[PDB]
């Protein structure tokens, strides 16, 4: 009813934080190749400097 | 038919039998399937079973 379900957070880290557009599109092109049934069992590749998963 | 009447009957002519009737005013007289009730049910089987033959 109230509760924070967030599974935990994906931190991407670089030199400097994307702009809010250059977010947006990359939430794009995120959904458009991974949600859902139609992108269930695909793996995205990324090559930011470091990526970590906080699980909370 | 196509949403044409094909044909016409009488009382005498063609019997109607319905197992889960409802005194509802806007149910008309028609049944309940199951089917419309358990719908969600069958449609997260369905996405189960496809996520789990799309491993493969």
């Amino acid at each position: 009813s109230h509760g924070g379900t967030t599974r935990g957070i994906l931190q991407i880290r670089s030199d400097q934080q994307q702009s809010q557009h250059a977010l947006e599109n990359f939430k794009r092109e995120w959904k458009s190749s991974l949600s859902g049934i139609n992108g269930s069992w695909q793996i995205p590749v990324v090559m930011a400097d470091d990526i970590k998963f906080v699980n909370m | 038919v196509d949403k044409r009447v094909v044909a016409s009957f009488t009382s005498r002519e063609l019997a109607m039998g319905i197992r889960n009737p409802r005194t509802e005013l806007s149910s008309s007289g028609y049944g309940l399937s199951e089917v419309e009730i358990a719908m969600k049910e069958f449609i997260a089987y369905n996405n189960t079973e496809s996520f789990n033959d799309r491993f493969f």
